[PDB]
């Protein structure tokens, strides 16, 4: 996660020959869905992302208290003047190539850098295992093969279905 | 397959096992959320394997995914196609998208996957090009319409639908037609396509060819139209910005 | 893998039981009971 | 496909249905046999008569 | 509470404050097992019927007209299916 | 509340005629909904 | 491995975060593209983790203490060590001479830890 | 928390330009980004391993159980 | 030889051989994409594209299918020398302007 | 097309050669191939690193996994022709032989040091020994290879490598085991501290532009690319090649209409870093080799039914 | 050919129709008569 | 209120690959 | 010497039943010290 709220699942460690790539030729360390924006409308984060990439390029902390900008005073165009400024595209886009056809993606697009937290944590799979002596049911485990139970929540959608050899 | 709470019996269908080398998770396609709710944010689900043919039968013709396209709460469609898939369609099918001989015959190879079931034909079909002179060219549509034409029954004609989409006219410039989405003969002839055609949208064109031509082609026609958009955004990709 | 104990319930050992966390009870000839 | 899933080979390797042998299928299970239980797609065991 | 500001220009820090406010305020089990375990054996006979499991009539038919939920959507759609006439024949 | 139900059936000298879903699966016996609600019978020749 | 944010409230500086280190500067796009990065999911490159990022940790400790069954200051039955007895040798794989593990070892389900 | 020996996405080695940025930033009196050009790091991917390392295991270092403090 | 490499798909091959599948294992569109841009060259060919099934099976899929002047696996064949003579031509070039830079 | 054709048009302009890196530009090839070369450069042309780190002690702060870890990614100094490559299903002892493998080894112990100079902060005088270089793994020579290795011996490409600190009474103790692989199998391998490429500018005036525009005008693209000729007053292109496409011009609105913004489109500029093993050009020469060895290998083995 | 199955749990599927959206009742917005779930319960 | 200052004498620090800043 | 004192940090070794303790302090805490010895790990 970003420090705005946005938290994320790893779904893939995608290869590098296989990622978007710059016209800076740099491959990104995170993808982040352009769909995971508008629902929860952090624009802090699409902030950070212009004043970060700003700050790499003129090594440069830059300030992020809140209350320092106004509406006279933007940080979209102040972090994108720092941008211009070093040769790169005001808005915060960046021409990219797909990994796997080699050809200029539709549009440039929105790349910088954004400070990102690891979050701490696990999967279980049974094939069988270890029952409970009076009961002959599947003992409660994970780290001993523990079985998942096919709940009565379970039991009323078999219903629901009438699967009643999935239920037998 | 099950994600728990166990709400509806669409929280727990019946997959076809497809064993990839290499993976450490269960991967699961897109259009199978909105049964399950499953959010992809680190939520786990369960795989049961079932011992004896008759629990086989079953779960491949009872409570497999297959069949269970519309709801039984209303009868409404719960499986389509989201984000980047909806936006792909929006511009694929733009009256300014055209494609060389190459791009259209790669974009159909790339989603049709001929070497299926859906042997409809063991021969690609194509259509001739929209634009014979200067410079042979097809159109987005097109590839809809090479798409259906190429996995849906061939003794069979092709679909027939008169539908809107969520895009106003006057989004388009003067004169535009394009809310309308227009299918003759299996052709898309008018109108781009939408959440309200291949989204999870009742009376669009998937829900359409689900009627006519059953379960097993609408599913058909949703993993290509998938692929395809997939391929599309790869080729093209996507949008951003402060700009916005 | 050993435990001795329990020979084996195949009359042409007995021959020399170890038990997989599985709950087959495994015999060096290849016996799972 | 989305009708599919996507099994890890931890799984596949683990997981057995009790297949019956027949003339249909004994080339397939003479070769999970052999396969044994390590190498995927293989077999953990044989159930006699 | 009227807030003037807007996302992109930002909240009077003041905005913010109060948007945290709106932000924190929103922040049936036993009926449905309740349903369910009455009805649970409640289902189509082969004389259209709707029996309860101990053979006790519940309605006389499936909706009163037998008639599938999820093969209905076409059946008023007359237009649709005059086009489409061989194909449905 | 299990006891008294049950106070209740033997009392009553109750037969519990097994055709409830609950009553089937306590006693393990097939469900009466679904593909249990006819046979199957083969048909043979000679 | 933690870096200090490129974007840093001041106040940052001024509660010594530095000392603390709770993250990393990433390299982000914002874009549609491997296909599997819907409903929140999100991608790692395969190269960046190779070569360190994210590159975490974690440590157990647990307690072993064969005193845990005798009856309060009574004789011991149990000391750490080898016996004359016969015993696998196998274990000096992963133990010492004193019956505790060399430190370093790899470890994996049902290895030796204690003797 | 010691340099890292090759930047993530370049490969180009960067754990040898440890030691001679902070000299730059001390006895050249330079600011960072001058400093950064001056030991050949050019793609934002490369400056950013510098720019922003983290030279934490000088703190592990002053916890030494073997010696008596 | 090595016969696991490429092999056909027999159930999209016509019997006149003049359309044909194939499957190539161990590799992706690196040589995918350059082959089938040779190969669409050859002017007795009316179809031809390449996909792979999913990231995680090294395995190109090749479609052919000709005019009927000459089969498919001719088709694949050309385009095979085709693209080493291609390749030639480039090693070639780049020598000589090392060489006379 | 043809491949006479292609041999005809194609053309190769090299602007800076270095022994680390590369600038050229391929003129009038297809994407594809300019996409394949640029592939098998980063992942697909082999190269000389540690694979296996035998420890057999390490008392120092670092975690022996993290340390091998490294000693990995330290770029070794080796032309990969020199080794034949390993066969990974013999065991152990057949495994490495004086063709397949090098072998390094790094033996240091800290001690404090008497002489420091009191108050003094440095740890080159506090310590001996306290900071650990690349440089300091030895290269031992096995069998053949004190003949074959004499005239150039094992050193890793950039010496001054950090690679470990040390404290008083603390020692590191490993032998390290070097072979061939490829940037596709790990990125230790990979013989590029990068290699990609950009399509060149094509900026191109749809009318002129002359006065306070052209000046105007030019200050959207970097110093030189665009000029202002004296007479005509009106403004021009000098070198698209300097441009680096920031599309700025397209933000200020009298210039949106008066230019389009395009590549001279398959005309590619290469620039390919080694990271220090083999020159540039050996690594594109290689990778063009490499592609043509695919095709050819392919075209002789037989399709199976 | 639209008609019902002979077999269907049309009583499990009536509970689960009524149940499950009722989960969307939850909350409230802002006659006077009792709604959502209570009212459901009287 | 005043603004957040603005940071005097900022240049391109970014050129396409190729390029340095004396080129401009 | 195969231990270490926690608290004065005086190298030393035991034997069979020995004092657990450190021979200089009276400490009864000892840290274990380590060998040459051959662990093997690949550099990924
Ligand atoms: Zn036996
Ligand atoms: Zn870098
Ligand atoms: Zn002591």
């Amino acid at each position: 996660s970003s420090r705005h709220g946005q938290k994320g699942v790893c779904s893939r460690k995608w290869p590098t020959i296989d990622m978007p790539f710059s016209e800076t030729g740099i491959q990104p360390d995170i993808i982040i869905n352009p769909h995971a924006f508008p629902s929860r409308m952090t624009i802090g984060m699409f902030v950070e992302s212009l004043a970060g990439k700003a700050g790499a390029l003129h090594g440069i902390a830059q300030d992020s208290t809140p209350w320092i900008f106004n509406e006279d005073d933007t940080p979209a165009d102040y972090f994108g003047e720092q941008l211009a400024k070093a040769g790169y595209n005001y808005h915060g886009n960046e021409p990219m190539y797909s990994g796997a056809t080699g050809e200029e993606l539709r549009a440039d697009i929105y790349v910088g850098v954004v400070y990102y937290q690891r979050l701490r944590h696990k999967f279980q799979v049974r094939s069988t295992g270890p029952v409970n002596s009076l009961t002959m049911q599947p003992v409660k485990g994970r780290k001993r093969h523990g079985g998942i139970r096919v709940g009565e929540m379970e039991r009323d959608a078999l219903i629901g279905h009438g699967t009643s050899f999935l239920l037998q | 397959m099950n994600r728990q709470p166990t709400l509806h019996k669409a929280s727990m269908m019946g997959h076809k096992v497809r064993v990839l080398p290499n993976e450490k998770t269960l991967r699961l396609h897109y259009a199978n959320t909105g049964a399950y709710n499953a959010d992809f944010d680190g939520d786990e689900m369960n795989m049961h394997f079932p011992q004896n043919e008759n629990a086989r039968a079953e779960a491949l013709n009872l409570a497999n995914t297959d069949s269970q396209y519309l709801t039984p709460t209303s009868g409404s469609p719960v499986r389509g196609l989201i984000q980047d898939h909806i936006s792909a369609g929006v511009w694929l099918t733009s009256k300014d998208s055209f494609f060389t001989r190459e791009q259209y015959q790669q974009y159909i190879y790339g989603c049709i996957r001929p070497e299926d079931g859906h042997t409809t034909r063991s021969k690609i079909v194509t259509l001739p090009p929209t634009i014979f002179k200067p410079y042979p060219l097809w159109t987005g549509k097109q590839i809809i319409t090479t798409v259906l034409l190429n996995v849906t029954p061939p003794d069979m004609p092709g679909i027939n639908l008169i539908s809107k989409n969520k895009i106003k006219n006057e989004y388009w410039g003067k004169g535009s037609l394009e809310n309308e989405v227009l299918f003759k003969d299996g052709a898309l002839l008018c109108g781009i396509l939408d959440k309200s055609q291949y989204g999870a949208s009742k009376y669009g064109i998937v829900h359409s060819l689900h009627e006519v031509y059953g379960p097993e082609v609408a599913a058909k026609v949703l993993s290509v139209l998938g692929r395809l958009f997939t391929n599309y955004i790869t080729a093209t990709a996507f949008t951003c910005g402060m700009d916005d | 893998t050993f435990i001795r104990g329990p020979i084996c319930g195949t009359d042409n050992c007995p021959s020399r039981l170890w038990r997989i966390i599985d709950g087959r009870r495994t015999c060096q000839y290849g016996h799972v009971m | 496909e989305t009708n599919e899933i996507g099994v890890p080979p931890v799984f596949a390797v683990k997981l057995t249905y009790p297949e019956p042998v027949t003339a249909y299928n004994i080339a397939e299970l003479r070769q999970a046999v052999i396969n044994g239980p390590d190498k995927w797609p293989g077999a953990t065991q044989i159930q006699n008569e | 509470g009227y807030v003037k500001g807007r996302f992109y220009s930002g909240i009077k820090p003041q905005e913010y404050y109060f948007h945290c406010m709106a932000g924190r305020e929103g922040l049936s089990g036993y009926l449905q097992r309740c349903l369910t375990k009455q009805l649970e054996g409640v289902h189509v006979s082969y004389d259209n019927s709707i029996r309860d499991a101990d053979g006790t009539l519940v309605q006389f038919m499936y909706g009163g007209d037998a008639i599938d939920i999820t093969k209905e959507s076409h059946m008023t759609q007359f237009e649709f299916c005059l086009d489409n006439y061989y194909a449905l024949l | 509340t299990t006891c008294q139900f049950l106070t209740k059936a033997v009392l009553d000298n109750e037969r519990e005629q097994l055709d409830s879903p609950s009553a089937r699966i306590v006693v393990g016996k097939l469900n009466n909904v679904g593909t249990g609600s006819f046979d199957v019978l083969a048909k043979v020749p000679n | 491995t933690g870096q200090t944010p490129i974007v840093k409230a001041n106040l940052y500086d001024d509660y010594g975060m530095d000392n603390f280190p709770n993250g990393f500067n990433a390299v982000v796009a914002v874009i549609s593209y491997t296909g599997y990065d819907m409903d929140d999911a999100m991608i790692i490159n395969k190269s960046a983790d190779e070569r360190g990022f994210g590159y975490g940790t974690m440590y157990k400790t647990e307690k072993v203490d064969l005193a845990l069954n005798r009856n309060r200051g009574d004789p011991i039955t149990q000391h750490f060590g080898f016996g004359n007895d016969e015993w696998p040798k196998e274990w000096l794989e992963k133990l010492d001479e004193d019956g505790l593990p060399y430190i370093g070892t790899y470890v994996e389900e049902g290895d030796p830890i204690c003797a | 928390m010691i340099v890292p020996v090759r930047c993530f996405s370049c490969g180009k080695v960067v754990g040898d330009k440890w030691e001679s940025y902070l000299n730059l930033l001390q006895e050249d009196e330079l600011d960072e980004g001058t400093a950064l050009s001056r030991l050949g790091l050019k793609r934002y991917c490369c400056r950013r391993m510098i720019l922003t390392h983290v030279d934490l295991i000088e703190k592990f270092l002053r916890y030494n159980p073997l010696e008596k403090r | 030889p090595d016969r696991e490499k490429i092999k056909l798909l027999t159930q999209a091959t016509s019997e006149d051989g003049t359309s044909a599948s194939f499957q190539i294992v161990e590799e992706d569109h690196t040589l995918g994409n350059a082959l089938r841009y040779v190969i669409m060259k050859n002017p007795d060919v009316e179809f031809c594209g390449y996909s792979i099934p999913h990231p995680s099976e090294n395995l190109l899929n090749i479609r052919i299918q000709t005019y009927g002047e000459t089969t498919a696996v001719d088709a694949l064949q050309k385009g095979l020398k085709d693209l080493m003579d291609l390749c030639d031509v480039v090693e070639s070039k780049f020598t000589e302007k090392i060489k006379s830079m | 097309w043809n491949v006479e054709k292609f041999k005809k048009d194609f053309e190769v302009n090299i602007s800076s050669l270095d022994a680390r890196e590369a600038n050229f530009d391929l003129i009038n090839i297809d994407t594809s191939i300019a996409n394949a070369f640029r592939r098998i450069m980063i992942s697909e042309v082999p190269s000389v690193a540690a694979e296996y780190v035998y420890f057999f002690n390490n008392t120092s702060v670092i975690q022996d996994e993290v340390l091998a870890h490294r000693i990995g990614l330290v770029p070794l100094k080796v032309d990969p022709d020199m080794l034949t490559w390993v066969d990974s299903n013999l065991p152990d002892d057949e495994k490495f032989t004086d063709e397949n493998t090098i072998v390094l080894s790094l033996n240091v112990k800290c001690t404090r040091n008497p002489d420091a100079p009191k108050g003094s902060t440095d740890p080159k005088e506090l310590y001996n020994n306290a900071h650990v270089y690349a440089r300091d793994l030895k290269f031992e020579p096995q069998g053949r290879q004190s003949t074959t290795f004499a005239d150039c011996p094992v050193v890793p490409a950039d010496p001054d490598i950090l690679l470990a600190k040390l404290r008083p009474g603390q020692e590191i103790s490993l032998k390290a085991h070097c072979i061939l692989g490829i940037g596709g199998d790990h990125a230790k391998f990979s013989p590029v501290s990068t290699a990609s490429y950009r399509l060149l500018p094509q900026i191109n005036i749809l009318q002129p532009i002359k006065g306070e525009s052209a000046r105007r005008f030019q200050k959207c693209f970097p110093p030189g690319v665009i000029g202002i000729d004296e007479g005509s007053d009106e403004a021009y292109v000098k070198d698209a090649r300097k441009d680096t496409v920031s599309r700025e011009v397209l933000r200020y609105e009298e210039f949106a209409d008066k230019v389009k913004l395009g590549r001279v489109r398959n005309h590619f500029i290469f620039n390919v870093e080694s990271a220090g093993a083999m020159t540039p050009e050996e690594i594109f020469f290689k990778s063009v080799r490499i592609l043509k060895n695919k095709a050819e290998y392919l075209k002789n083995c037989p399709i199976t039914q | 050919r639209s008609l019902i199955n002979p077999g269907e749990a049309v009583g499990i599927i009536a509970s689960q129709s009524v149940g499950e959206p009722s989960t969307q009742m939850t909350l409230n917005t802002f006659a006077n008569v009792t709604l959502g779930i209570p009212r459901l319960r009287e | 209120r005043k603004d957040v200052p603005k940071v005097e004498g900022l240049k391109l620090e970014h050129f396409a690959t190729g390029y340095d800043a004396e080129d401009f | 010497l195969k231990y270490i004192c926690a608290e004065c940090s005086s190298k030393l070794s035991l034997s069979r039943t020995d004092a657990v303790r450190c021979k200089d302090c009276g400490h009864r805490i000892l840290l274990k010290a380590r060998t040459k010895r051959l662990v093997q790990f690949e550099a990924r």
